[PDB]
RNA sequence: CGCCGUUCCGAAGGGACGGGCGAUGGCCUCCGUUGCCCUCAGCCGAUCGAAAGGGAGUCGGGUUCAGAUCCCCGAAUCCG
RNA sequence: AGUUCUCUUUUCUUUGUGAAGGGCAGGGCGCCCUGGAAUGGGUUCGCCCCGAGAGAGGGGCCCGUGCCUUGGAAAGCGUCGCGGUUCCGGCGGCGUCCGGUGAGCUCUCGCUGGCCCUUGAAAAUCCGGGGGAGAGGGUGUAAAUCUCGCGCCGGGCCGUACCCAUAUCCGCAGCAGGUCUCCAAGGUGAACAGCCUCUGGCAUGUUGGAACAAUGUAGGUAAGGGAAGUCGGCAAGCCGGAUCCGUAACUUCGGGAUAAGGAUUGGCUCUAAGGGCUGGCAGCCGACUUAGAACUGGUGCGGACCAGGGGAAUCCGACUGU
């Protein structure tokens, strides 16, 4: 099966690393790199522990 | 000659190993001079440089194999190596077990086959490892209704 | 391009064992990039201007 | 890229300053147009092998246009 | 390393350029003794430290 | 409903290499329907004949390469692999090429 | 030679919405810029410190003897 | 494409679609509204949840790396067929199809729990809110203003080859040493074990030829005996997987424990049980398991590989760790 090599030169799989598999129109598996995930915002009150709603994470 | 270049372009452009291009031995001339992957891709459209099939590794073995123990066949005392537990583990078959009675529970309470409380009295007893498969809930369950149905028509 | 090509190609090379010495370099003995047109035309100026004067000096001689 | 799916869209697109020319790509069952602007390739997707017609005589008259095959 | 500053990168190529052969017109100039440059480096045998 | 299929065996017969009579008659005793090769499955797979090409039909599933395999079967048979390849000629037919030789 | 020390024995701010006095210019209409004064002002520590930490945003195809997410084709996107 | 003496509707290969935008699945919510629940109910593998509002209805939000669509078939790939200067992103035909399944492996997203006399960075940077100093026009030629849609211009500097290790690094060397990572196929099997294979790779490790003496180094096997050898069982050997049975002294009641000790294990043909979907039944789909039985081979069957010898005591140190 085919096997995958990093696009960059950081060998490590730190969290600024993250990749997934994705196919091309070349029919071939490649690595994209991720974008970290996004959190929406901590209510002010300090004391609801949920995150709010309506707002893009 | 000195294919050496040849056989990496001819790799490059094929893309596969060197050692599934094949070489023309009768035209190592020609071949030996394209210096380019121009020219190897015409070598390549001409013949002299193919790219050879994999090697063949038949799955027909395992499979004729596969069916047999699909029948019980090479599944015997003497065939085993890990443990019941590590063959099967138990708590994936509790699992199984679980998911299958509290959903035909839920099949039942929707269908009003039992009520709330009959439910609600069999899920507990599910829970506490009284019925061993969907069958013998099935059964405990139409003796209730029997036994249920009798006390309201003597009510 | 038929993949039978490399068994026919590595059969016919292994016969080179009774011929060792005076093995053929191409199989492929199939241009002038003068195109023969062109070399037909070039032999009507060069080859004929020999044959011409002759029968030029012919037509002066009666 | 962005999808256009009317046809009085496309012909605003059409005139616009910035677009460059306009592609009409064929299809077994579809016909685009695809007007090359300065951001985004716009496509409209006509079904109707008549509207194609009528639409590509319609678009603006220095708008360099291109069959694709 | 391909990771490179470019002061490194300046003096390794002045050590490529310091090595190579002398010209061979060195050799007829009337006082001459240089014989061959004597200052070769090979990239295995010894090591530039840097 | 219906699938048909061809074999142009053209080249080879009309130099007198190969008879499609012979080929027809082992289609007929070999075509499988449900793993026989006796009656066709009673008659369920048709078979037909023209002057160089064969022609079969099914009122059932039947695979074209299956036609290839015993094509190949055929002509392993009569020592003829050497020198005809079976090709696809459209979506429907395969033909019988002599190899690019000389 | 220097060393300790890094907020500790320091008048440690060279900035700003706005307002008032002028000076210069320009698509001279009126606006910019600019000087001064008034007003407002915690950051409280220069600076260095990570090619694995934080840190916006690029992908597909083709291309060389040797380079390519960098070249060419196509399609995008962040910041200013 | 391979095989085809016989059989094999056969075996092998291959059978795409990027980012960004739009839509829709799917996942999640400690989000909202109605209502008011004991004969308590809901619910997970476990939990856990409710009059501080459960079930049940109807909504809202977040992520959507999944599918569709624009991208985009024009490309790529497979195969067949034609041309050229023939070193052309050459040109054509056809195809790039339809389903199933899983405690499978890898990655990832999410939910929920456990552990801590351990509680597991800072900053640049970006954003929202509270307030309302102000500004904007007088009904129009509208103004201030706009985190909306288009459009216009620019992004300088340095690195970028290749090796990355039984030959590109450090050990004086092409040194059996050392030296940080990512991806990770089929079979057997509990398994990233060992053994065999495909993709990819290599040429036996700084030489070859011919012999087959001793003595070595590394592997084996030995009748009868069985530690008599030796300081000492050193060395080798025995045991070994799994299922079923069975298990003592002592004990800090946790262990000891795979104690000890037995039986079984192949191949083949069957039987039973263990589920899902659609509409106490019917039909249609399916995933490996377990148990039992017959037959069967020169008693061979964890057949290679993998794989604990055991017991009774004494001294020391509690243990794991160094
Ligand atoms: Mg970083
Ligand atoms: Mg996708
Ligand atoms: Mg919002
Ligand atoms: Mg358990
Ligand atoms: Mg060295
Ligand atoms: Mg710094
Ligand atoms: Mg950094
Ligand atoms: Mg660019
Ligand atoms: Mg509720
Ligand atoms: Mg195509
Ligand atoms: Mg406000
Ligand atoms: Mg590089
Ligand atoms: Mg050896
Ligand atoms: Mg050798
Ligand atoms: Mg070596
Ligand atoms: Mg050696
Ligand atoms: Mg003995
Ligand atoms: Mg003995
Ligand atoms: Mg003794
Ligand atoms: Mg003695
Ligand atoms: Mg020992
Ligand atoms: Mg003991
Ligand atoms: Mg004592
Ligand atoms: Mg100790
Ligand atoms: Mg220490
Ligand atoms: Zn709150």
């Amino acid at each position: 099966v085919q096997r995958l090599t990093y696009r960059r030169r950081l060998s490590y799989n730190t969290a600024s690393n993250k990749t997934r598999l994705s196919r091309t129109p070349g029919n071939r598996i490649v690595y994209l790199y991720t974008k970290k995930v996004g959190k929406a915002p901590k209510s002010a009150c300090g004391v609801c522990p949920g995150r709010l709603r309506g707002v893009r994470a | 000659s000195m294919l050496r270049l040849q056989k990496r372009l001819a790799s490059s452009v094929l893309r596969c190993g060197k050692k599934k291009v094949w070489l023309d031995p009768n035209e190592t001339n020609e071949i030996a001079n394209a210096n380019s992957r121009q020219q190897i891709r015409k070598l390549i459209k001409d013949g002299l440089i193919i790219r050879k099939p994999v090697t063949v590794h038949s799955r027909a073995r395992c499979r004729k194999n596969t069916l047999a123990r699909r029948k019980g066949r090479h599944m015997g005392i003497g065939k085993r190596k890990g443990t019941a537990n590590a063959r099967m583990p138990e708590k994936v078959t509790w699992m199984r077990r679980m998911r299958i009675l509290r959903r035909l529970l839920r099949r039942y309470r929707e269908s009003k086959k039992i009520d709330r409380h009959m439910y609600h009295s069999l899920y507990l007893k599910v829970k506490g490892n009284v019925f061993k498969n969907k069958r013998i809930l099935m059964e405990h369950i139409h003796k209730l209704k029997a036994d249920k149905a009798r006390k309201k028509l003597l009510a | 391009v038929a993949k039978q090509r490399i068994r026919m190609a590595n059969e016919k090379h292994s016969k080179n064992i009774t011929q060792r010495g005076n093995v053929a370099k191409t199989s492929r003995n199939a241009k002038a990039s003068v195109g023969p047109w062109l070399l037909a035309l070039f032999i009507f100026v060069v080859c004929g201007s020999a044959i011409f004067q002759i029968i030029q000096s012919i037509r002066m001689g009666m | 890229p962005r999808k256009i799916e009317e046809i009085k869209d496309f012909l605003l697109t059409a005139r616009r300053k910035d677009a460059k020319s306009v592609k009409i790509k064929k299809n077994k069952d579809n016909v685009k147009f695809k007007v090359r602007c300065s951001r985004y390739l716009y496509t409209l997707v006509i079904t109707d092998k008549e509207k194609a017609e009528k639409l590509k005589q319609s678009l603006p008259p220095g708008l360099a246009v291109k069959e694709l095959k | 390393s391909s990771h490179k500053t470019f002061r490194i990168k300046r003096f390794l190529a002045k050590k490529q350029k310091q090595n190579r052969p002398i010209p061979q017109w060195i050799w007829m100039k009337t006082g001459n003794k240089i014989r061959y440059n004597s200052k070769r480096r090979h990239w295995r045998r010894t090591k530039l430290g840097l | 409903q219906l699938l048909k299929f061809t074999l142009d065996c053209t080249h080879p017969v009309e130099d007198g290499i190969m008879d499609a009579a012979n080929f027809e008659q082992f289609l007929q005793e070999r075509i499988k329907v449900n793993g026989k090769a006796g009656n066709l499955g009673g008659g369920v797979v048709s078979l037909e004949r023209s002057k160089s090409k064969i022609t079969v039909t099914s009122e059932v599933p039947f695979s074209k390469r299956y036609l290839k395999y015993l094509t190949k079967k055929y002509l392993k048979k009569n020592n003829l692999r050497d020198w005809l390849r079976v090709v696809a000629n459209t979506k429907e037919s395969y033909e019988l090429r002599y190899f690019q030789i000389n």
